[PDB]
RNA sequence: UAGGCAAAGCCGCCCGGUGGAUGGCUCGGCUCGGGCGCCGAAGAAGGGCGUGGCAAGCUGCGAUAAGCCCGGGGUAGCCGCA
RNA sequence: CCGUGAGGGAAAGCUGAAAAGAACCCCGGAAGGGGGGUGAAAAGAGCCUGAAACCGGGCGGCUACAGUGGGGCAGGCCCGAA
RNA sequence: UAGUAGCAGCGAAGAGGGGUGAGAAGCCCCUCCGCCGGAAAGGACCAGGGUUUCCUGGCAACUUCAAUAGGCCAGGAGUUAG
RNA sequence: GGACGGGGAACGAGCCCCCGCGCCCGUACCGAGAACCGACGCAGGUGCUCCUGGGUGAGAAGCCCAAGGCGGCUCGGGUGACCCCGGGCCAGGGAACUCGGCAAAUUGGCCCCGUAACUUCGGGAGAAGGGGUGCCUGCGGUCUUGGGGUAUACCCCCGGGAC
């Protein structure tokens, strides 16, 4: 059941929303913060120097 | 959704604003060279994270 | 305004619907009569106009007990096309 | 544009039924708007036909057969059709109502009422029938009681 | 803050129906903005005003205009008609 | 006996269709050398949205929105990629 | 464009000196085809050159009693201008 | 390989006549036949999708076949609250 | 909302009439065997989440038909070989099949009679086993629901309903 017919949970709820510092799909909703630019938990822009 | 916030509305409302192929008096001035768009998308293949 | 240049009475047997598929069997009377009436009139089979009442007499009976034989009356228009009608 | 969904809104009844004659066939092409339907409904090319309701000729028969007791044997039973505690409420409000009113009125002592309101309770008496002819043959009210 | 008209097939019956204008007006603008810009601009008095939102992302009022003025006669004087 | 004499099929050349190699080209990249070196509450960088007569993207710009004013250079053309 | 996300991430250059970008006629439902034009050259916008694999046609040799590819010798048919 | 597999199975399906059209088994209309009917099917509607909605026109591409059809393509329009 | 208190003015209502204002955002459509997720116009999943007429029927079961919708689970025609998938019947025998009764077959609803060992005394139990079952013509009973009779129950008459 962990293939397709679970694929189809995924049709109505959802982790990030677009984030309105970065713009990117990455603002989680629920822990209130950016996993992309950290906007709402850290006033800095997150950025790691093991990224490209 | 029935009951939608304005910001993902704005943002939808973008998304159909950009959704178009270049205009024939577009292509004519390019020679042929300019056909497609970048932005341009069907609904039900390609989907906008909003 | 069409007029008729030639008119039979001939009985159609469809006793060949008993020996193919139970789910084709108006259809495929349909398409005998149409074969018959072209064999029999020296004319293709799309020359051939099959009339309300008999198609209302071989779907009396639902897709799957088309009737064993049609009387029925063939007429020769002047523009070379074949009308068959239920005889009533 | 469809003309069958225009004409089934304005006339107020299924696309299943709504009909248009083949007469307008090339009248069709130029329907624009709902009061060029409108205009066709009033000139009878569209119309709705009758809806269905499964006739009851059937049914009333077999309802006066069963009325005087044909096609309710054992044979035609599946489930449970009599309800016994409707049965015992109907039972005890009769037999409840008519001592009551009996001792109302007088004709039975308050004793007797008792003793024969216990027996009610206690499944004595099989029906209203049983209850007065118990009470007529011990002579429990001055009066016969009907 | 009124940025155009609407003179669509449902725009022009509202008007010549219902006295109402149909504008395109700044997507920040309030109905008391709109009804305040319609009276100073065209000198009308506005009834009432209807606002949406297009899927486009423009807000779109209806302006019914008070019944001593005709909006179909005030197309006319701007020459948008 | 063999040739006229041929099925399906096989090999080689030529022409065509497909394909986009090869060659030529280059307003791109890479390396090295030299310079220059901070921006932001006077609200930055970054993002979203918008903005063209016909304009979808890029570029530019910001409701004054491929743009406004002033001065110097540049003279007769101009309205970006196109 | 992919992944809920942290992140990940392509393919894709070339008409001609000049559009002179193919008038006009016949056919076709249309894409389009024939004829006729422009151009030094179709180089025809699916646009420099245009290989091989592959597929179609023509040509040469074989082809239904004879087991296949490579080499040497002898021969039959075909090419053998430079 | 190969013009081969698949385009069956999960309890519905089509036929006659006419119209349009280059072209019709399949598009539009009528008649007949069938399927659901506490529902893979009728009414409402959440999330999600985001213009797929409506109108006009069309068939280079898309739909496991066709097409004059379309959730497709082109143009235009549409969502009104004490 | 009410009550219990303190303070203030000369006015004044929860009643009647009349006047004025109510901003901002959503609002199309699908809501799924083609509009969501699953690379798909995917037999899965999400959502059958909430609602639904008549007959038979214990039944929101099945079967048939309304209202309403559909023939778009998006190939068509011919043939009636073998073979495969799914389904029906099969004389005599009746598990001899086979690892194994796998599969298939049998029984099956309701009413009446009847029901063992054992038991934790509740159960076992629908134990088991046997009989009845359609249609038609009449005769009744128990109630129910109204109306009329002296008439609130009973009693008589009339119309409907159930068993
Ligand atoms: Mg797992
Ligand atoms: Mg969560
Ligand atoms: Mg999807
Ligand atoms: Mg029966
Ligand atoms: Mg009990
Ligand atoms: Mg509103
Ligand atoms: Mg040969
Ligand atoms: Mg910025
Ligand atoms: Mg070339
Ligand atoms: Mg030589
Ligand atoms: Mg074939
Ligand atoms: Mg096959
Ligand atoms: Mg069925
Ligand atoms: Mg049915
Ligand atoms: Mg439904
Ligand atoms: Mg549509
Ligand atoms: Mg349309
Ligand atoms: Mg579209
Ligand atoms: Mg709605
Ligand atoms: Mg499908
Ligand atoms: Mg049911
Ligand atoms: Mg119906
Ligand atoms: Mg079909
Ligand atoms: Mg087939
Ligand atoms: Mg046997
Ligand atoms: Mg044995
Ligand atoms: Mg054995
Ligand atoms: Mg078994
Ligand atoms: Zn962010």
């Amino acid at each position: 059941m962990k293939g397709t017919p679970s694929m189809g949970k995924h049709n109505k709820g959802k982790t990030h929303i677009r984030c309105p510092r970065c713009g990117r799909h990455s603002y989680n909703v629920t822990k209130k913060y950016c996993a992309s630019c950290g906007w709402g938990r850290s006033k800095r822009w997150r950025r790691y120097n093991w990224a490209k | 959704a029935r009951n939608k916030p304005l910001g993902k509305k704005l943002r939808l409302a973008a998304a159909l604003n950009s959704n178009r192929n270049p205009p024939l008096w577009v292509i004519a001035k390019t020679k042929r060279r300019v056909t497609r768009s970048p932005a341009r998308r069907h609904w039900r293949r390609q989907k906008l994270k909003a | 305004e069409k007029k008729v240049v030639l008119t039979r009475e001939y009985v159609i047997n469809l006793r060949r619907t008993r020996e193919v598929s139970r789910t084709k069997r108006a259809k495929y009377a349909v398409g005998l009569i149409r074969r018959f009436v072209a064999r029999h009139l020296k004319v293709e089979p799309k020359a051939v106009k099959l009339g309300q009442a008999l198609n209302e007499a071989l779907w009396a009976r639902s897709i799957e007990k088309p009737p064993r034989r049609v009387h029925v009356v063939v007429e020769k228009l002047d523009d070379g096309t074949v009308r068959v009608e239920l005889k009533q | 544009v469809d003309v069958k969904r225009l004409a089934a809104e304005i006339l107020g009844v299924g696309v299943s039924r709504v009909k248009i004659s083949p007469e307008a066939v090339g009248r069709l092409e130029e329907v624009v708007t709902k009061d060029d339907v409108r205009a066709l409904i009033d000139e009878g090319l569209i119309w709705a036909e009758p809806e269905k309701g499964n006739s009851r000729g059937r049914w009333r028969e077999l309802h006066e057969k069963k009325k005087k007791g044909r096609r309710r044997g054992q044979g035609s039973r599946k489930g449970r059709r009599l309800d016994e505690e409707e049965a015992w409420v109907n039972k005890m409000r009769v037999m409840r109502r008519f001592l009551n009113t009996l001792k109302r009125q007088g004709k039975l002592d308050p004793a007797t009422w008792r003793q024969l309101y216990r027996m009610v309770k206690g499944n004595y008496f099989r029906d209203l029938r049983h209850l007065k002819t118990y009470i007529n043959e011990h002579k429990l009210t001055k009066e016969p009681v009907k | 803050m009124i940025k155009r008209f609407v003179i669509t097939e449902k725009a022009l019956r509202l008007a010549e129906r219902e006295n109402k204008i149909t504008i395109i007006v700044e997507r920040t603008a309030t109905k008391k903005q709109i009804a305040d810009e319609v009276q100073r601009l065209y000198n009308v008095k506005v009834e009432k005003v209807n606002t949406l939102i297009t899927p486009r992302g423009e807000k779109k009022a209806y302006v019914k205009l008070a019944e001593g003025y005709s909006a179909m006669d005030l197309l006319t004087k701007l020459g948008v008609l």
